RNA sequence: GUGGCCUAUCGAUCCUUUAGUCCCUCGGAAUUUGAGGCUAGAGGUGCCAGAAAAGUUACCACAGGGAUAACUGGCUUGUG
RNA sequence: CUAUCUAGCGAAACCACAGCCAAGGGAACGGGCUUGGCAGAAUCAGCGGGGAAAGAAGACCCUGUUGAGCUUGACUCUAGU
RNA sequence: CGUGGAGGUCAGUGACGAAGCCUAGACCGUAAGGUCGGGUCGAACGGCCUCUAGUGCAGAUCUUGGUGGUAGUAGCAAAUAUUCAAAUGAGAACUUUGAAGACUGAAGUGGGGAAAGGUUCCACGUCAACAGCAGUUGGACGUGGGUUAGUCGAUCCUAAGA
RNA sequence: GUCGAAUUUGGGUAUAGGGGCGAAAGACUAAUCGAACCAUCUAGUAGCUGGUUCCUGCCGAAGUUUCCCUCAGGAUAGCAG
RNA sequence: CACGGACCAAGGAGUCUAACGUCUAUGCGAGUGUUUGGGUGUAAAACCCAUACGCGUAAUGAAAGUGAACGUAGGUUGGGG
RNA sequence: UUGACCUCAAAUCAGGUAGGAGUACCCGCUGAACUUAAGCAUAUCAAUAAGCGGAGGAAAAGAAACCAACCGGGAUUGCCUUAGUAACGGCGAGUGAAGCGGCAAAAGCUCAAAUUUGAAAUCUGGUACCUUCGGUGCCCGAGUUGUAAUUUGGAGAGGGCAACUUUGGGGCCGUUCCUUGUCUAUGUUCCUUGGAACAGGACGUCAUAGAGGGUGAGAAUCCCGUGUGGCGAGGAGUGCGGUUCUUUGUAAAGUGCCUUCGAAGAGUCGAGUUGUUUGGGAAUGCAGCUCUAAGUGGGUGGUAAAUUCCAUCUAAAGCUAAAUAUUGGCGAGAGACCGAUAGCGAACAAGUACAGUGAUGGAAAGAUGAAAAGAACUUUGAAAAGAGAGUGAAAAAGUACGU
């Protein structure tokens, strides 16, 4: 049990991997290459009204996500959803499956 | 097992040092805990602010005397300088110490004057019942910060009287050496 | 006197720094044993305290002070009925008595390092390898 | 997903609380939902699975079949309707296990005990 | 002229002891004893780069060795 | 009475691959390599030349800063007295 | 190069057949290996970028399990001995009955017990395994039945001793 | 060989591991005795024997010096990447 | 004519940890280290933080102790740019 | 003779209590060797394993005979650090703390020693009754060889003067905590494949619910649940939020000034010696034997001693939550863990079958199919079975059963 598992970090170094990765964000070749679905989508980074955080319900969350350009994202994770592969299954890793936008 | 150029290693492992190893995995585990701990305190105690009144003393040591920080208790003669008993002063949140003595006017002083801020800044509800509602603080410590004391102005004048300072640091550190002799060779005669 | 190790016929089968059989003394003093051996005889009791009260070249005498844990008297008297705590049973056994606790060498200062707050869990502590989830 | 600290999503714990649960704990795992003529009648969605109940049948081979649960074999965590049954080619008859879950209810048998569980559920 | 005309004639750590410096420390502050340090020698390890050490096993044991003896075989032929 | 043959029943040791010789060289005594002699399916009962046959990490001998039993004014101790 | 698991991605493959296995069939790589077709099969699995290790076997008189040559071979030879007929049965050198020939020869191959075994005792039914051939027989297999005390023992007494 | 006794033997009982018991062989003490069996310390130590699992590419040795209760082992310098 | 190997399948041997040397990559730099602890949280993750402490920035003596610019921080010779 | 007292007995006297188990963690006693030192005896392994006694939910420790030398700190425990440091050691191999500093948690206290003496004011038990974890009355007994009140070193006490300030105990109803019950969304609508749709395609719905599981193949919407809330039932503890019944009491407590006092633990401290132990080194702690104190005293101040100072505490009597530990027990949630020669010895009637006189030793063994639908019937054979037939998506699934 004595085995490391836990890897200390600078601080930072761990704050500079952040800033490039917040950078990165708004590089539409980059987003492109990691699999989004943003062809369609103009202007890279996306910023929308203030008023998505006051939203309550999920439907109309998803239509708000449906009207900026962000529907061709959702589409992939729910079309890709897939048993795993190994072992894991019965290891509560069961199913896998893409990732969408980041709010 | 000796070879090469390298440092001489002193690892004590020669015991039966597995059987008590001990591997903190229930850090994050503990700080959940205490959290818990202390908020369950705080709704369960009173209203009052979960930790007692401390005083300033000095560190002792000389490599520590130049900070002050939180000591036990206040002194008997510094509760009674403020006007309360220490019976009393235990039940209101001010904590007690009788094996600490005054010897610097500046820390009794000091001491004196967060008995009197402390006693203007809390309300004590009669023991009738009524007890207004009041919002709960939960430190006490953090309402009577512990600054350290100004030592001298940002400049001054030079003001120099010809004497060498190491001088006077060996000319001090001689006379000790030498007192005890001295005073032997004048008692003889 | 002293305690002879109860070997047969003085045989160690060891090391020569371990033959010593006959002058070897007990960790405990004859006060602690007295009360010991009390403490069997009723068991129903508590002992409290014990004293010197003679000697002779073959025995040393003591007086053992016990208290009934069942008695009302002690139950209802809030100055002794600590002892009716289940915490407190046979206290002279592992040493909680006066003489126990010289015998453990309990007290404070630089002269019981060893012994401040127990032997055995104090050389536990200093022999222990603490890691931490990032790792110092 | 799962929000609450007292519900366990380990996949062991659950299959083992379903094949080792009591006799009691498997009469609501055998519900079966209500028809479109019951759900609007009594405004409720599923009911658990009673004998002398009348089903029918909407999943499998024997889908379209109708008839009465004579037997909720609960140790088989299945039911049996008298007229769906499977002959032998000696000519004995043996009835076909069904689960509640591809059946629906068309008719219920009441009681005093079953009415006040249709009112429980807000049902009229 | 810094021992013997030249080429051999000899000895670490720890400890003890002597000489020197009369110098440094005994850590709450001093004086005097005592003890501990500093520099240079002596007391010895001859298995001489320096463990403190008697036999027996035909009652025997283990790890190995053809790096190694008690048969053949091979090289050799003093001897026969 | 066995062995032997038949009916029924039915193991084990052992096994790198295998199984004809002469000389040569070779870890200085080959079933295999080199040069020669030779060499024809499938087999049965006997047999003890060979397979440096099988049975055991040589009990002899030496080595190891490996032991044990026993002995003694070896070294260091000890119950008893 | 290959293996178990992990993050990301190919909105990758799949009951119209995934994985595995067999295949002197085909293709690529100097090689570790990779790919395809055919057969068998039935529920999951892969490429690429990275992370991680209980990650690659011909040997260790290696561990566990399985299987050979030997080989239908060694052998199934102590205790004097068997033979005829009938009955039963699918089947009789071995079961039953009768007849004959023999042996143990009273310190027995006879008739009872102690220790120990525990139903082996008895009847009915029955032969896959067991009785190193055989079997219709059995101390086998299945199902039942059976042990009756004031006088026989225990229980009581004491022995060495505990 | 011995066969009326220092005879043979059942049951009961006593002696337990550096101990027992021995008309004495280092014999016997449950197929175990020049110190039984069982579990644990214990994955005891080994300078000694055996084994140590995929491919290709490039470079490529040493059995010599000094010291060691050193002579089947290490340290050190050399050679190699 | 030295040892292991009759055959096949599966299993089967440089691992982890504490403290370190050289080399390399990264962050910051006379400084450096958020994760003992506190704050916070979509809850063993991520995010934020005070005071200390460690190492470094001064050495040398057994110790009491003392403590690093004569000068463009020196002269000479060889030095890439 | 009789009646007491003291000491010692008896009873199947009245009422109680102790043992054994478990033992992961905890408090003590006792106590090795393998091993390392390339041999080996001191040392090391180790103040460890085994052995023995005794507790709890934690235990132990704990309100200084402390640390310090500072401008002093201020019960105990744990973490970071001090530090592989001071020191110990055939000064070899090796071993090795503590004060300060930051933090977690914080809590304080009471007996002995005093004449109530104008009043033993104290307590067990028996008995009657009641508002029953107890109370009142009465009666024996205990106890003056000392039971209450009052005071514990921070103090405090006996007198004198002078001032104001402050309350006690239950019921009931909520709250908090725990154990439990119940209610609370959305398709099984079409086409294709198939034995089975839970697959593919089309059209929708719910989402603070797309965790997980089941159902004849990969199911948010078929079932149980999941998410968010509502409504109940049974207890615990007075922690506290409101009401309600009692006035506890010529009671209790706190505070100023003056005066006289100020009791503080003995075969113990300390010393010598022996053994053991520690980093503790002219001796760290513990124990045996011998000696054996003091009251402006005593202990400590890390080098033995004599002399003169200073600093700091108050031993030889006692209680006490939290921060800490936990391969046992009970209840839960998880994993870059193992996947039937693996993982616990045991996924199964596993500490089982079986072996040993005994202590002990100790396995192997998971998978037909969605559903037995487990093969009627005919034929050959003494029979086991075979050949047909039949069931099934498949007998290239036949209870010797997936591949
Ligand atoms: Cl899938
Ligand atoms: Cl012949
Ligand atoms: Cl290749
Ligand atoms: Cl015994
Ligand atoms: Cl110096
Ligand atoms: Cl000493
Ligand atoms: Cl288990
Ligand atoms: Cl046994
Ligand atoms: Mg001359
Ligand atoms: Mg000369
Ligand atoms: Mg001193
Ligand atoms: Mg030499
Ligand atoms: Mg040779
Ligand atoms: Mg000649
Ligand atoms: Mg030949
Ligand atoms: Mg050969
Ligand atoms: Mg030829
Ligand atoms: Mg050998
Ligand atoms: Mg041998
Ligand atoms: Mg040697
Ligand atoms: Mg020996
Ligand atoms: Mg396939
Ligand atoms: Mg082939
Ligand atoms: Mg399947
Ligand atoms: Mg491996
Ligand atoms: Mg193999
Ligand atoms: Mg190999
Ligand atoms: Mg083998
Ligand atoms: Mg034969
Ligand atoms: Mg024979
Ligand atoms: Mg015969
Ligand atoms: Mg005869
Ligand atoms: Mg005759
Ligand atoms: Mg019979
Ligand atoms: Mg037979
Ligand atoms: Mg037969
Ligand atoms: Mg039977
Ligand atoms: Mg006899
Ligand atoms: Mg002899
Ligand atoms: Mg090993
Ligand atoms: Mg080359
Ligand atoms: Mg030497
Ligand atoms: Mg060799
Ligand atoms: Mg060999
Ligand atoms: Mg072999
Ligand atoms: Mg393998
Ligand atoms: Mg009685
Ligand atoms: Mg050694
Ligand atoms: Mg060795
Ligand atoms: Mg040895
Ligand atoms: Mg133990
Ligand atoms: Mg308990
Ligand atoms: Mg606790
Ligand atoms: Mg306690
Ligand atoms: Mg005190
Ligand atoms: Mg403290
Ligand atoms: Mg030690
Ligand atoms: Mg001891
Ligand atoms: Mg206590
Ligand atoms: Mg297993
Ligand atoms: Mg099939």
């Amino acid at each position: 049990t004595w085995r490391k598992w836990n890897v200390k970090v600078n601080h930072n170094e761990k704050r500079y991997a952040t800033a490039s990765a917040i950078a990165a964000t708004a590089v539409a070749s980059l987003v492109l290459a990691r699999g989004h679905r943003v062809e369609k989508i103009p202007e890279i980074p996306l910023v929308v009204s203030t008023d998505l955080e006051s939203i309550q319900k999920t439907k109309e969350a998803v239509a708000a996500l449906k009207a900026v350009g962000a529907h061709s994202d959702l589409l992939k994770v729910l079309k890709s959803k897939k048993l795993r592969a190994g072992k894991g299954k019965y290891r509560n890793r069961r199913w896998t499956q893409r990732r969408g936008p980041l709010v | 097992a000796i070879s090469k150029n390298l440092p001489i290693l002193k690892n004590h492992f020669r015991k039966h040092w597995q059987e008590r190893v001990k591997v903190h995995f229930d850090q994050a585990g503990k700080k959940v805990s205490r959290r818990n701990a202390r908020a369950t305190r705080a709704a369960k105690i009173a209203p009052r602010p979960l930790d007692l009144l401390r005083p300033v003393v000095r560190a002792p040591t000389v490599k520590y005397n130049r900070k002050v920080r939180a000591g036990r208790g206040f002194t008997l003669a510094e509760v009674k300088a403020a006007g309360l008993t220490a019976a009393y002063a235990r039940t209101i949140g001010i904590a007690v110490d009788h094996r600490r003595q005054n010897r610097n006017q500046e820390i009794f002083d000091a001491n004196v004057q967060r008995l009197k801020e402390y006693q203007s800044k809390i309300i004590v509800f009669p023991r009738n019942g009524k007890a207004p509602e009041a919002e709960q603080v939960l430190s006490a410590a953090a309402t009577f910060p512990i600054a350290q004391p100004a030592t001298d102005v940002e400049a001054r004048a030079v003001q120099d009287n010809g004497e060498s300072a190491f001088r006077t640091l060996r000319l001090a550190r001689s006379e000790k050496k030498f007192r005890g002799i001295r005073e032997k060779r004048a008692r003889e005669k | 006197g002293n305690r002879k190790r109860p070997v047969p016929k003085g045989a160690t089968y060891g090391k020569p720094t371990n033959q010593g059989v006959n002058e070897l003394k007990y960790q405990r003093s004859l006060r602690a044993t007295a009360e010991e051996r009390v403490g069997r005889r009723a068991a129903n009791l508590r002992v409290l305290n014990s004293y010197w009260v003679n000697q002779d070249s073959t025995y040393k005498y003591f007086e053992v002070i016990l208290v009934d844990p069942q008695h009302k008297a002690i139950r209802r008297d809030a100055r002794y009925n600590w002892i009716c705590d289940p915490v407190h049973k046979h206290r002279e056994a592992r040493g909680l008595t006066a003489t126990g606790k010289k015998s453990r060498g309990i007290n404070k200062g630089h002269k019981f390092n060893n012994t401040k707050a127990g032997r055995r869990k104090t050389w536990k502590r200093q022999n222990t390898l603490s890691l931490w989830r990032y790792r110092k | 997903a799962k929000q609450s600290l007292d519900v366990s999503s380990d996949r062991r714990k659950a299959r083992k609380a379903y094949f080792t649960a009591p006799s009691s704990q498997r009469r609501v795992l055998l519900s079966a939902p209500l028809s479109k003529e019951l759900r609007a009648q009594y405004g409720i969605k599923a009911l658990p699975i009673r004998r002398d109940d009348e089903v029918l049948v909407v999943r499998g081979s024997k889908k379209g079949q109708e008839g009465k649960i004579s037997s909720v074999y609960r140790l088989k965590f299945a039911v049996q309707v008298d007229k769906v049954t499977k002959e032998k080619v000696n000519g004995a008859s043996v009835p076909i296990n069904l689960h509640p879950s591809k059946l629906v209810i068309t008719k219920l048998h009441l009681d005093k005990d079953r009415k006040a569980l249709i009112q429980r559920k807000g049902g009229k």
